[PDB]
DNA sequence: AAGCAGATATCAC
DNA sequence: GTGATATCTGCTTTGGGTGGGTGGGTGGGTTGAGGCAATA
């Protein structure tokens, strides 16, 4: 029997050869025979995406191997080297079996673990947890370039190979071009600043990633880290502290960034059925509206406009000289206790990559980037901000009202031309910087005033106000019905979510939601072949005369570019490659509603009549 | 083997003490506490030494004399007396720590004649380091002839075998660690200052460094005051040191074969076993666990008690004279609501917040400073501050890494807790407009340069304000006599006001009750319940998380729309879920499972009272 | 080192019998000064301090303010002389020795004259943080400070005697004392 | 130039 | 003839910028100019 030990440790065991064969072909069956609930076989449809991909790496969930070879489960956290080397091998015996021409694009099979059920903090890392595999999280603070490392040396006659170790200089010149070579990366990884008491200084590791491991994440990541607690004697660790003490490192395993994101390709074939089938409801716009903050009483035109810069437009560049951006900016306005901190909330917690600030918390250089001082290499370099850090992501900044003024312009080159120009210390330089701005604002005095229109209600000027595609007003009206429908709303709200326990459609879960959204933004880029330019065009001018006589917003020809990503938006909300005339027709719907809600309230009602033939 | 006597007497009798030692009941007071042992975390055993002292006065001395002689073979006792149970590893290692030493020493009475004794100190932390493993005994393979040399002893220094152990090999040089077999132990250093009651009059404080292992590690945090017990020893300069498997690397002693040519130092450290602060997953069912008979039946009998509103308010705040529904509206705060989460992952505030707006010398910072004394986790501010921090967080330059950091304000260090802001209206406008996020969504978001950061401000805020004018004028209404902006007040559950009332009954009334207090310290104050008391049944009424039921829905519903049809402030849903949060902290003071009407009651009328004298003059 | 008795007692008891104990010790308490009866009866009795009930602040705070050219600073010396825990400091940011807390933890005047008596001499001259600072040791008798991993609570349980002069050149009659210093009313109700 | 690690021939018993 | 023990041989040191900023500033180097946040 394999659980069995004559007197060995686990380490021992595994490595004589009958136990080890024993091992070896127990992971093979559990590769070749494991089915999920369904039955469909989940290692052929994983190595058939490795191979379609030409990667090199086997990601094996610990739960499923725990429910069928206990015994190998049990084994991997003490023995995990060993247990690891001798699953590399029967990987790479099933791969070449499944596709016996991949030897020339790998030779080498790498098998990951994930959901590792033994979790700890950086902080809570003991002795005892020395060879062993552990999980643990934070945020990475530094990060070394990818670097060549040994792998099997040779010397120069040539001295034969010669394996290389993470501790020590092997002992037999080297030959560049008869050795063999591995990436290697560092990582520091750090406490995450919400889990560190307040006023205490955090706690770092550091991590040794290696092969295709490398480029797993980024400075500034949460991450999840799954590794061996390694340790090696340091002599100037030694001396600097009196006593015997060694340096420790995690040999990296699995790294995944676990704050509830799944990659486009970690979809399988049957969450695209799903999302497929979803998409065909005739149905699907309004219920992907509904899922928009379920937990907020109807703000329906927000609502709207949030799922639009969710899903989002599409960049173009004709001829490779005139960028147009494909981001949708949202600015919410309105009265106090209506929500919009709730609705910035949610975005942050349903998005995949999203920087939520506020107010006078956000500098000009935090937001875009910012040229820190060394005292000992190279003084002076360059580092990203908020709008950087969110490249292809949502920066929410709440109390948009609130913050400096000279805090506030440093936005706009990165609103429109998407990019952080730097001319500062000697660094002359552009990043990149394609993020979906959302604003929360509060009007002046606290109130929005009816009477008034938008421009005199807020302190903004014309050039911040154009550069949002949709402005929502968000008004707090007394209505005994309406107060009625909210509160028992509210109230009900409270009854559902204890801790215990108007569109008219049922919206879609929010995992489902997560998966739709990633598909749709990652394999779906509707063309716009074909649009009504004369409506277009009518529309556009009608708009810019009845702006120019009221004043309630300017109106530029950003407004046109915003009608098509919305078109553009609308249509990948339904996974169209192609935009119609009723992704057209909504996209004008939204617009001239928005445009209508900026007057006073006495002028409301002519512009309704000015603009009906569209609003129809 | 040469074989020390001294030693191997004290771990026979050490063994005795630890079999045959009696508690009180009758028990053997050790055998149930190293039953503990069997827990992988745990490594450490606690004695007091005045047992050991009743049990033998020959062992406690020579313990005392010869600590850092014997401490191992104390150690080794310890391990034969967990060998009986199956559950121990033959690999695990115990190590004793040592509780109650009847002396103390000043840390200006470290000399080399209290080298290797016992010794306990007292001392302020301000520096802790990372843990770090540490090598004890070495296990190492012989290249020569593959013997293997286990329990090799290291002394500050990376130590290989001197002779291979087969008489056969005549190796001395070479050598191979091995990792798996070898011993660690856990490793930490703190550096530690003489506390402001020790500090010698016009000197500048002396410091310490002190080395915790085993289970000691990170349980001592910089600025605590903390008792340490253990051992004062020497550790010899590293760096001057060279052995076979380990160079040396960049007056004392000369001489030795492993110092060359070079001098050897010493300084002192301090190595201790024991760690205690020098001034000492929950659920209801544990929380009564955790407490005696005595104490649960006292919780019982406040549960049941019919008037328990007016007695712990009365209780509370005693030197307080008048003030009713203050007192009232600060009990409420301190039993809180049921904090939730939505199904999409938003969060629902369940903290309370008041503010009491008062003119001068009205007692305002007398209820700040009751609710600080009283609460376990609370911090007392202003809201004019000396740190940059202030309330909330700020970002400051580490002047030699040139790296940007944050530092904690008073809202940060409430996490969790209660903070209570005097003179809440002389907040500047970094923290003012930070404080609408903290107060409503209980974070704190940064993006500056070097940092970016959400942080927890899960606190319940107590707040003193003074009018505009200094005076409170009664004509006006409460939002023109304060400056705090409607956004502000409109976070707030509960507004109080406290006018000085120039009446002669009023004055001759408080007048009484501070001289009396002054007069008979311990004599004025009768509380129907002590404080410990309370804390106890606080702690318990905090694990229930009471149901909202149907009747109460419509009740709420009925009484929001009231609010809302009789109304720059204004009725906003804000005041619904403020309503819905008193309700639960109505009904969570009496550990009840649901919120009745009656409770729903009390709250509206609070509440009432609290949102027309904001309107009205 | 080149700088109680039962006679001892006797003789003070015998002073403490005397019915004029009260002038002829603010007599002696400053010599050198001319005139400043009342001001040297207070001094005195800060010096002496109320009862520590332990429960209430015993502690007893005064400030002198006036025109340039008086015997203030004479006068706060001859009190920082005269007690043992004192320490003589100025609120001047600038000064030598600051009032502040700020590797070693170092304690400012404030917490080093814990139950003693703390002379600031340039008290107009504070800037706001040390003001806070000072508010907050006057009404908790604490100094808090979370710095550099450090957090913790400083006792300071201290006497404050200050001196300061008027913003102008010369102390205006027609402005009150409140306008005359530039301080908080808040400070100054302490 | 100064000193430790390693190699090795050499006296002594 | 084996165990010291005395002689001989080769390594690398120094702090230093031709030994790197793709080693790291918790391994250690004054002076000035240049970005930040908090400041007034
Ligand atoms: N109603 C009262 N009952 C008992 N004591 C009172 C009352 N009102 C005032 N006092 C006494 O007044 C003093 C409290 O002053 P405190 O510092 O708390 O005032 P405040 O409201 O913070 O005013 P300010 O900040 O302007 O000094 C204590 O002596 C307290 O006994
Ligand atoms: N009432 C007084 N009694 C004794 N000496 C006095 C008196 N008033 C002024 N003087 C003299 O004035 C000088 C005192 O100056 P001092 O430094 O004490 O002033 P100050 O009140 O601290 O003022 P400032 O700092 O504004 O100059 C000494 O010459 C002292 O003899
Ligand atoms: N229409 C609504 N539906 C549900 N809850 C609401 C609604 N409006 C406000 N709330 C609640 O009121 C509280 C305060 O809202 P907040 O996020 O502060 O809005 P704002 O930032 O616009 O003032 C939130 O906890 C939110 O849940
Ligand atoms: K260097
Ligand atoms: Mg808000
Ligand atoms: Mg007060
Ligand atoms: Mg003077
Ligand atoms: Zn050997």
């Amino acid at each position: 029997n394999l659980e069995d030990l004559k007197g060995h440790s686990v380490r021992e065991w595994v490595s004589m050869a009958g136990p080890r064969l024993e091992i070896h072909h127990r992971f093979k069956n559990f590769l070749r025979t494991h089915v999920d609930s369904h039955g469909h076989n989940v290692f052929k449809e994983r190595i058939s995406d490795m191979c379609k991909e030409n990667r090199e790496s086997l990601v094996v969930n610990y739960e499923d191997l725990a429910a069928r070879e206990h015994v190998l489960a049990y084994f991997l956290p003490e023995a995990p080297a060993e247990l690891l080397q001798i699953f590399d091998e029967a990987a790479l015996e099933v791969v070449l079996a499944m596709y016996p021409k991949y030897d020339r694009i790998t030779n080498h099979i790498h098998v990951r673990i994930s959901h590792l059920p033994l979790v700890e903090e950086l902080r809570s890392l003991r002795q005892l947890h020395l060879n062993q595999l552990i999980r643990t999280s934070g945020v990475v603070t530094s990060c070394t370039g990818v670097l060549p490392q040994l792998s099997m040396v040779k010397y120069n006659f040539v001295l034969g190979p010669f394996c290389q170790s993470q501790n020590q200089e092997v002992k037999p010149e080297v030959n560049m071009e008869e050795t063999i070579y591995q990436n290697y990366q560092r990582i520091r990884i750090q406490e995450s600043p919400g889990k560190v008491a307040a006023g205490r200084l955090p706690r770092s590791k550091d991590a040794i990633l290696l092969a295709d491991l490398v480029d797993s994440c980024k400075p500034g990541d949460e991450i999840e880290l799954t590794g061996i607690y390694h340790n090696n004697y340091d002599g100037s660790l030694n001396t600097a502290n009196g006593f015997p003490v060694f340096a420790t490192v995690i040999l990296a395993n699995h790294v995944a960034k676990k704050d509830n994101k799944v990659a486009v390709g970690e979809l399988t074939d049957e969450d695209v059925k799903m999302i497929t089938s979803l998409s065909k409801d005739q149905q699907i716009g309004e219920k992907i509206f509904a899922s928009i903050a379920p937990s907020i009483y109807g703000h329906e035109d927000i609502k709207r406009g949030l799922a639009l810069a969710l899903f989002g437009g599409e960049p173009k560049n004709p001829g490779g000289k005139h960028k147009v951006r494909g981001d949708i900016n949202v600015l919410l306005c309105g009265d106090p206790g209506t929500a919009k901190s709730q609705f910035l909330k949610y975005i942050e917690k349903v998005s995949s990559r999203a920087i939520f600030t506020t107010g006078q918390g956000a500098s000009a250089v935090g937001l875009t980037a910012y040229v820190q001082r060394h005292p000992v290499s190279r003084e002076w370099t360059l580092e990203a901000g908020a709008l950087v850090l969110a490249d292809r992501g949502v920066c929410l900044i709440d109390e948009f009202d609130k913050m400096n003024d000279q805090d506030r312009t440093s936005i706009h080159e990165a609103m429109e031309q998407q990019s952080i120009s730097i001319s500062k210390a000697g660094i002359v330089t552009s990043l990149q910087a394609r993020c979906t701005v959302i604003a929360a604002a509060n009007p002046i005095g606290g109130r929005y005033d009816p009477s008034l229109t938008f421009s005199e209600n807020v302190d903004l000027t014309e050039p911040i106000i154009s550069r949002f595609d949709i402005l929502c007003v968000v008004r707090d009206t007394v209505d005994p019905v309406q107060d009625e429908m909210l509160a028992r709303f509210v109230v009900g709200s409270h009854v559902r979510h204890h801790p215990s326990n108007t569109y008219g459609v049922e919206p879609l879960p929010q995992e489902v939601l997560k998966k739709y959204i990633i598909y749709a933004k990652e394999r779906v880029h509707p063309k716009l072949n074909q649009m009504d330019q004369d409506k277009v065009a009518k529309m556009y001018s009608d708009l810019r005369k009845e702006s120019m006589a009221t004043g309630s917003i300017p109106i530029t020809v950003r407004h046109i570019e915003s009608m098509i990503r919305m078109a553009e938006a609308h249509a990948r909300i339904h996974l169209r490659d192609y935009v119609i005339e009723d992704d057209v027709n909504m996209a004008i719907r939204v617009m001239l509603e928005s445009f209508i809600d900026t007057q006073k309230f006495s002028v409301m009602r002519s512009m309704r009549k000015t603009f009906a033939r569209y609003l129809s | 083997e040469v074989r020390d006597e001294v030693a191997e007497k004290c771990q026979k009798l050490f063994l005795d003490f630890l079999e045959e030692f009696q508690s009180s009941d009758g028990e053997i007071k050790y055998l149930q506490l190293a039953e503990e042992l069997i827990r992988p975390e745990r490594n450490t055993l606690v004695v007091s030494f005045v047992d050991l002292e009743q049990f033998n006065q020959q062992l406690s001395t020579t313990i005392q004399e010869e600590f850092y002689r014997v401490y191992p073979y104390l150690c080794r006792a310890l391990k034969t007396f967990v060998k009986d149970r199956k559950e121990i590893p033959l690999a695990k290692d115990f190590y004793v720590a040592f509780q109650d030493l009847p002396t103390r020493h000043k840390i200006r009475e470290l000399t080399s004649s209290r080298i290797g004794l016992l010794t306990r100190i007292s001392g302020q932390v301000v520096r802790t380091h990372p843990v770090h493993p540490e090598l004890v005994s070495g296990t190492f393979l012989c290249l020569d002839c593959q013997t293997v040399i286990r329990d090799v002893e290291q002394q500050f220094k990376y130590t290989q075998p001197n002779i291979c152990r087969n008489p056969v090999c005549a190796n001395r040089r070479r050598f191979l660690l091995d990792t798996n077999k070898s011993r660690f132990v856990d490793f930490q250093k703190v550096r530690i200052q003489e506390t402001q009651a020790e500090l010698p009059r016009g000197s500048i404080p002396r410091s310490l460094e002190v080395i915790l292992r085993a289970e000691a590690v990170e349980s001592a945090q910089a600025g605590d005051k903390c008792d340490f017990t253990g051992t004062l020893i020497v550790v010899p300069d590293v760096s001057k040191l060279s052995t076979p498997g380990a160079r040396a690397e960049t007056e004392g002693i000369r001489g030795l074969r492993a110092l060359g040519v070079r001098d050897l130092s010493y300084r002192l450290v301090f190595l201790a076993c024991c760690v205690a602060p020098t001034n000492p997953e929950q659920t209801a069912e544990s929380i009564k666990n955790q407490m005696t008979v005595k104490e649960w039946e006292k919780v019982f009998e406040m549960s049941q008690d019919k008037n328990l509103y007016h007695n712990l308010c009365t209780s509370l705040f005693p030197t307080i004279h008048g003030n009713d529904e203050v007192k009232r509206g600060v009990l409420l705060m301190l039993f809180g609501g049921v904090p939730k989460t939505t199904g999409e992952g938003t969060s629902l505030r369940g903290d309370i917040n008041v503010c009491i707006v008062g003119d001068p010398s009205t007692a305002k910072s007398q209820f700040l400073k009751h609710v600080e004394e009283f609460s376990p986790r609370a911090v007392y501010t202003s809201g004019k501050a000396s740190s940059a921090a202030g309330l909330t967080a700020a970002v400051v330059r580490d002047e030699e890494s040139h790296e940007f950091v944050i530092e904690a304000g008073a809202l940060m260090l409430a996490d969790n807790g209660v903070c209570c802001i005097d003179e809440f209206d002389k907040m500047d406008v970094r923290d003012q407009v930070a404080i609408h996020e903290a107060m409503e969504q209980q974070t704190i978001s940064i993006t500056k340069a070097g940092v970016k950061a959400t942080l927890n401000a899960r606190t319940s805020i107590l707040a003193a304000a003074n009018p505009i004018s200094g005076h409170y004028d009664r004509s006006k209404s409460l939002k023109q006599n304060i400056n705090l902006s409607a956004p502000i007040m409109s976070r707030f559950d509960l507004f109080f006001i406290l006018v000085d009332e120039c009446n002669e009954v009023t004055d001759y009334a408080i007048a009484r009750r501070i001289v009396d207090l002054h007069s008979r310290i311990e004599e004025s104050i009768d509380r129907v319940y002590s404080l410990d008391d309370i804390r106890r049944y606080l702690l318990f009424a905090r694990q229930f998380k009471p149901k909202i039921s149907k009747e109460s829905e419509d009740f709420i519903v009925e009484q929001y729309k009231h609010l809302r049809q009789r109304d720059s402030w204004r009725i906003t849903v804000r005041q619904l879920e403020s309503m819905i949060r008193l309700s639960e902290a109505m009904a969570r003071m009496h550990c009840c499972d649901e919120v009745q009407p009656k409770h729903v009651k009390e709250a509206f009328r609070l509440l009432n009272k609290s949102i027309i004298r904001v309107e009205t003059p | 080192k080149t700088d109680f008795s039962e006679k001892r007692v006797e003789l003070l008891k015998e002073l403490s019998r005397k019915p004029d104990i009260y002038e002829r010790l603010a007599s002696a308490l400053a010599p050198s000064i001319y005139e400043h009866e009342d001001i040297k009866k207070g001094i005195l009795l800060q010096l002496f301090g109320g009862t520590r009930k332990d429960f209430f602040r015993a502690e007893i705070n005064i400030l002198l303010c006036g025109d340039p050219g008086t015997s203030k600073s004479q006068l706060l010396q001859y009190v920082y002389n005269l007690v043992p825990r004192g320490q003589y400091t100025s609120g001047k940011g600038s000064s030598a020795v600051g009032l502040t807390a700020y590797l070693v933890l170092q304690t400012g005047a404030l917490v080093l004259s814990d139950n003693g008596i703390c002379c600031i001499d340039e008290f107009d001259k504070m800037n706001e943080s040390t003001r806070s600072v000072l508010h907050e040791v006057m009404e908790q008798q604490t100094l808090s400070i979370a710095k550099a991993g450090i957090i913790c609570q400083l006792n300071a349980r201290t006497s404050v005697l200050a001196a300061a002069n008027p913003i102008e050149s010369q102390w205006n009659p027609k402005k009150t004392t409140i306008e005359n210093i530039q301080l908080p009313h808040t400070l100054l109700s302490r």
